[PDB]
């Protein structure tokens, strides 16, 4: 299929090509940009808590105000691009929920440590 | 990987014999050097083998007080072959002694098997005459 | 049964590769070593068992490296340096009453753009050539139709630094630990380094000094030794002390060129005017040479070992030049190559001064070097040779030797030949009956 | 032993030093690429499930293509370096199928969790 | 509370707070530098099977010789900063008794999942 | 369509400039040749798009 190839398909026939995607003084600065925007992304998979994981469920409930989309609607009916367009604006509020509900099983995770 | 003996010799009683063993196509050093004896009236016998890596020897008792190993120090040919030579003595030959004496190397680099005499020379005779 | 892929990460293992290489030292120098990583107080090797890896020191590429660093580094101490552009001028020139000599006088520019002055001065006869009216009065700098000169900076260093070359993490240095080595083939005693032992740049063209000396045999090292186009590398076991000597009283005056510039040179010399020189002692000159030959005998088939000084080109290739004092020798070595042997008190190397020079023989480029005041001593140990065998003959009674080598690289490699650099790569795959539990 | 003080030593015994090698203008350049070099491996490992993990088993079976080799064979017979060499041809094919086989994992875990 | 917020507390008051902390040519030395010092953290982090995590628990025994204080000695009177230098002098040694338990304990999880 | 004849000087150490000493031959204005009928059909069609 190749880099990207996956971009026009549908979000659910996406999901299959996900590993496809996730490999890969200017020529110095160029360097050392795209190891951070690397790990600017896993950064954020490890304050989430799915670090190593390509697809991590969480806690956060989804806010219908994003969308009112059935999953029929999103997953067979929606490209990944249409999508990240339609909650462009909301994409903010949805990582510092999931940081939030990360932080609350945190807390929990060490009560369980001290107990067994 | 192949080993190579020396050719058949006829011995006086009491007399020392040595025997080679060249090796080559295979690490001399990564696997143990086996001796065992054939004799018609005895069968198949262990004489104990030597470590090429550490000098190491364990004799079978029956040979413990006759026979004396030692080895060449290995010449590599490429990164993962040599060439080398093992050499057994034996010494006070009797007609007891006599028959085909086989070099032999370890099966493996490690675990329970690794002495096992998996590649064989083709062995030579040894005669003892008065 | 049934085998499944399994991953491992840590995996000792390692491929050959090329990768940028840092300069490390102990905690101003021309080779600019307070901007080098500070060497470990303590440097680890491991010894890596039944190791055996295959070497080239003719292809090693940590010799490339090496070169392009010594000359970056030696071109940027030049950067802020005075300009002698106005030096090529005309000059007058009579005998200072030795021939090496002569007392020069020339109008050099000042402080002021509108004045000028009358400068007297001694230069080599090495640095003049005399104009084409060919009157015999008149000369120029040697350098002034080929390139721009820049005089060297009087506070920078030229004395060897060792230097410890440091590769990055995840790439390791191999090193061989052989008794004796060719520099190439298998090497069975292999051992890891992060870094090299310190490695002083040494400039030389027929003679290796202060390097590294074998440890029980002379060792002969060719990337073919049956070719005569290739150079050989001979390393002693002992070295043979060689003491050189300046015996001119240079008096050194300053004057100046221009705005925030001054120009070095010898306005006169005390004493008595004598040629430089250096010393071999005989005996061990000699008993090197007989050492030498017995193992070339090894490869060339018993005939007779004959050693012969170069058969010409430039002074930088058929003299021994080296730095002394800051000073640039260029040293008549016959008196080292003149031997014959067959297979049953000092030596005096004259020697000639230049203050002009072109050390990697770049066109466009050269440096003149201040004079430095006083008699100069130095001692050096002669720690190896370079040899070229002389070809083209079927002759089967002897062999021809002569000193010399096609490039500085061929220094470089009599203390790198034992190096080599490896990346190492942690990740590998391999089958095990383990089968990984799905939720 | 020490840094890399096992390569002679077979692959089964090896495996004790993992965590040896597991760790650890031109200064600048040689620092970039040692994180580029250390984020390489790293990078499919996260991919393939098996980060934070010195030894991961994978769901891949193993193709007799690849090599006809026991066990003894390879494990008490081989060292590292030997066993790089034999399969060199076949490193490329092997990474791209344990990177399918975790994508297809994780999108299975997702809908048990869907059903539950 | 803030970063580093924590630092005047005790030990046990600090590690609640773990979360916040977790967090956050001369600008390209500045940026590569940034990058070495998150890396460095996290490279032990994965050795050690602690990756993921910010309370990690281990198999290596304290060893009286390392400190001989109490729990209550260390988590309620001290702050990290003492503590640092009580075993500033044993901290590598310990280190690396987590590496080798980590992978002893790998390879026992390898071994046990043969037999299924 | 001048044959010229470089000659060069040196203008100091390290440094040389060249300059045209001489022409041999007639000398003439240079000049370029593009095709009447290529370029005729290239316009027509140019102008074609441009109505549009
Ligand atoms: C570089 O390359 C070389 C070559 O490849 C590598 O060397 C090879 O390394 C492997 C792994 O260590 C060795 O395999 C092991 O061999 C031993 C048997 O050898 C023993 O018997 C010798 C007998 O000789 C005399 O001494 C005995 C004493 O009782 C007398 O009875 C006799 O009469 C003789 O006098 C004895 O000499 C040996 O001791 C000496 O040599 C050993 C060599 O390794 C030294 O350590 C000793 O200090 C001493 O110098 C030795 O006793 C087998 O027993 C091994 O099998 C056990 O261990 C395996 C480890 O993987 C394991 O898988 C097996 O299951 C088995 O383990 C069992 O036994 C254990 C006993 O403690 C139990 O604890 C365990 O639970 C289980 O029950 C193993 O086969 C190769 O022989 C060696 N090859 C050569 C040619 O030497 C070298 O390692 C490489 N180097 C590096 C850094 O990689
Ligand atoms: C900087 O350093 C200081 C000094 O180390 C440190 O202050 C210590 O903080 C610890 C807690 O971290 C205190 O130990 C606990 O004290 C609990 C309360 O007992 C008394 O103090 C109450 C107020 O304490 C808080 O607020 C003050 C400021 O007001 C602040 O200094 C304290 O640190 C703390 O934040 C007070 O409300 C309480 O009230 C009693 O007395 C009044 C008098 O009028 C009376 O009216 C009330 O009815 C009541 O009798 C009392 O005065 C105590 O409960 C606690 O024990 C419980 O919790 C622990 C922890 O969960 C459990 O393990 C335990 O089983 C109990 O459930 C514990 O003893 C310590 O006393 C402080 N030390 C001093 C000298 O004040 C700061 O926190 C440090 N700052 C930072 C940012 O780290
Ligand atoms: C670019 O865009 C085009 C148009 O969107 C995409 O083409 C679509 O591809 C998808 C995925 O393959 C198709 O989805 C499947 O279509 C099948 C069509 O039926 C076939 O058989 C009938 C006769 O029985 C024929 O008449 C028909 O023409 C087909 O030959 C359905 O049968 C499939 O349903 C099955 O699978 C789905 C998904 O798992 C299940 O939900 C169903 O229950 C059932 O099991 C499925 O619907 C889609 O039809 C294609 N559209 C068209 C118009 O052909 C391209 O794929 C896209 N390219 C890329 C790279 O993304
Ligand atoms: C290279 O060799 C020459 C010759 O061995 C060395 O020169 C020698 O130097 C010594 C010390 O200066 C001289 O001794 C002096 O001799 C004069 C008379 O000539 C005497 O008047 C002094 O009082 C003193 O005794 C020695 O003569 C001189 N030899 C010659 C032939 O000139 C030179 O030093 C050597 N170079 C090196 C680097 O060793
Ligand atoms: C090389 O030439 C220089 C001069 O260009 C010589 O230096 C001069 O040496 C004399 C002594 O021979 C110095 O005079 C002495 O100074 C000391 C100072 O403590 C004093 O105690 C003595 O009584 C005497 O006055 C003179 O100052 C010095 N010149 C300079 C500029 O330093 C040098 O000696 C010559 N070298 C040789 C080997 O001849
Ligand atoms: C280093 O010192 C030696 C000894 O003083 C110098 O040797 C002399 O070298 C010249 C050539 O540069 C020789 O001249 C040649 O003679 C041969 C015949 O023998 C002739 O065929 C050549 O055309 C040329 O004329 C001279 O004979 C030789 N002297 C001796 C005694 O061997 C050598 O030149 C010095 N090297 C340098 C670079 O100054
Ligand atoms: C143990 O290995 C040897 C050699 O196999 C090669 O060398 C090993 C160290 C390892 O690198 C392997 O991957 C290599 O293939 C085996 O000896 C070979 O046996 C075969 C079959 O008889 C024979 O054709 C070869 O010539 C032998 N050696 C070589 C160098 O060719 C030996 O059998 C192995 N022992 C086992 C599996 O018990
Ligand atoms: C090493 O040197 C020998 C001698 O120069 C080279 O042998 C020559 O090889 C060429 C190959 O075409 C033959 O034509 C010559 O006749 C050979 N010369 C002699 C004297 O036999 C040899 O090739 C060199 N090796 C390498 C690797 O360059
Ligand atoms: C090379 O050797 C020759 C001798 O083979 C040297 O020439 C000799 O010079 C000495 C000293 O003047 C004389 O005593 C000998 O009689 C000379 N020999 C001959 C054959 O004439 C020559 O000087 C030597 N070269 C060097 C550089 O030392
Ligand atoms: C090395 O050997 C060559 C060949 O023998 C020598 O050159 C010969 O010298 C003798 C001197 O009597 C002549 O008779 C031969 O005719 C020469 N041979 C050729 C091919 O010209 C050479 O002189 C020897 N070198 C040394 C240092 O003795
Ligand atoms: C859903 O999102 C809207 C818009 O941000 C917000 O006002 C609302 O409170 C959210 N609902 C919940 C339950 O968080
Ligand atoms: C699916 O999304 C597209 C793009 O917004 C839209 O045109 C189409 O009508 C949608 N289908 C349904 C059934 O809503
Ligand atoms: C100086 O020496 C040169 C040769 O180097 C000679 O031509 C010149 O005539 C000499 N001058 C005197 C005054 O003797
Ligand atoms: C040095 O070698 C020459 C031959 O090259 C020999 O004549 C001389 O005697 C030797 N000197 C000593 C002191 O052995
Ligand atoms: C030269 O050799 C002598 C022999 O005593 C030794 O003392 C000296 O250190 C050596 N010099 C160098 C730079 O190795
Ligand atoms: C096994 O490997 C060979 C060589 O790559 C390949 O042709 C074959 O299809 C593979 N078998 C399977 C089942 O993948
Ligand atoms: C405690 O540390 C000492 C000193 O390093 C060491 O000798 C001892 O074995 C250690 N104890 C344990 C249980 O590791
Ligand atoms: C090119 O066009 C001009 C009118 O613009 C016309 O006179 C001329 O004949 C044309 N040339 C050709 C070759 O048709």
């Amino acid at each position: 299929l190749g880099f990207l190839g996956a971009a026009g398909s549908t979000m659910g026939a996406a999901s299959i090509t996900l590993t496809v995607q996730a490999r890969q003084i200017k020529q110095l600065q160029a360097r050392v940009l795209a190891v951070e925007h690397y790990l600017r992304d896993q950064q954020l998979l490890g304050i989430w808590g799915c670090s190593g994981k390509l697809i991590c469920c969480t806690n956060v409930p989804w806010n219908s105000s994003w969308s009112n989309k059935s999953l029929d609607e999103i997953w067979n009916n929606m490209t990944w691009l249409q999508w990240d367009k339609e909650i462009n604006n909301y994409t903010q509020l949805i990582y510092r929920l999931i940081e939030e509900s990360q932080n609350q099983q945190e807390k929990n995770e060490k009560e369980l440590l001290e107990l067994d | 990987g192949q080993l190579v003996q020396s050719g058949a010799e006829l011995k006086k009683p009491g007399a020392s014999v040595k025997i080679s063993c060249k090796t080559s196509g295979y690490r001399f050093n990564f696997y143990h050097i086996n001796w065992i004896r054939q004799t018609a009236g005895r069968g198949p016998e262990w004489m104990g083998w030597i470590s090429p890596y550490s000098g190491d020897k364990n004799l079978a008792p029956a040979f413990q007080d006759r026979v004396i190993m030692t080895t060449d120090t290995e010449v590599p040919v490429t990164s993962f072959t040599s060439t080398g030579a093992a050499y057994m003595e034996i010494r006070n030959l009797k007609f007891d002694d006599t028959g085909t004496y086989f070099c032999a190397k370890g099966l493996l680099r490690d675990g329970s098997s690794t002495w096992l005499p998996y590649l064989w020379g083709q062995g030579t005779l040894l005669t003892v005459s008065s | 049964e049934n085998l499944w892929v399994t991953v491992y990460y840590g995996v000792p293992v390692w491929r050959d590769a090329d990768t940028t290489l840092f300069c490390a030292s102990d905690a101003h120098n021309v080779w600019a070593t307070h901007a080098c990583v500070p060497t470990d107080p303590n440097p680890q090797e491991i010894h890596l068992d039944n190791v055996t890896e295959k070497f080239n020191m003719w292809k090693n590429n940590m010799v490339e490296q090496m070169h392009e660093d010594i000359i970056s580094l030696w071109d940027q101490s030049l950067k802020p340096c005075v300009k002698l552009t106005p030096l090529c001028v005309t000059l007058h020139c009579t005998n200072v009453t030795r021939e090496g000599l002569k007392n020069c006088s020339f109008n050099m520019t000042t402080e002021l753009r509108d004045k000028r002055q009358k400068v007297y001065s001694l230069f080599y006869r090495l640095d003049i050539v005399p104009i084409n009216e060919n009157q015999g009065s008149e000369y120029r700098l040697i350098n002034c139709n080929t390139s721009a000169i820049t005089q060297a900076c009087p506070k920078v260093s030229f004395e060897p630094i060792p230097i410890h070359y440091c590769t990055p993490a995840g790439f390791a240095i191999l090193k061989c630990k052989d008794e004796g080595f060719n520099g190439t083939g298998l090497c069975k005693n292999v051992s890891t380094v992060q870094c090299t032992h310190g490695i002083k740049p040494v400039v030389s063209t027929q003679l290796l000094l202060n390097g590294s000396l074998a440890e029980k045999n002379i060792i002969i090292r060719s990337e073919n030794i049956t070719n005569n186009a290739k150079i050989i590398i001979v390393q002693l076991v002992q070295p043979v002390t060689i003491k050189c000597i300046r015996p001119n009283n240079n008096t050194v005056k300053s004057i100046r060129i221009g705005p925030g510039q001054a120009f070095y040179y010898t306005g006169d010399i005390i004493g008595d005017i004598r040629q430089a020189h250096c010393n071999v002692t005989r005996s061990r000159w000699n008993k090197t040479l007989q050492e030498v030959a017995e193992k070339l005998r090894t490869y060339f088939g018993n005939k007779t070992i004959i050693f012969a000084q170069s058969s010409g080109g430039d002074l930088e290739i058929t003299t021994h030049s080296f730095n002394c004092g800051g000073e640039f020798f260029y040293c008549n070595t016959s008196g080292l190559f003149n031997s014959t042997w067959y297979v049953n008190d000092t030596i005096t190397l004259p020697c000639r001064i230049k203050q002009i020079i072109n050390m990697w023989q770049r066109a466009g480029q050269a440096m003149y070097a201040p004079p430095i005041p006083g008699v100069i001593k130095c001692e050096s140990n002669i720690t190896g040779l370079l040899l070229t065998r002389d070809g083209g003959k079927d002759n089967n009674v002897n062999e021809t030797f002569r000193p010399g080598g096609s490039d500085m690289r061929d220094n470089w490699r009599s203390e790198l030949y034992k190096y080599k650099v490896v990346e190492i790569e942690p990740l590998g795959v391999a089958p095990t009956r383990c089968k990984r539990r799905v939720v």
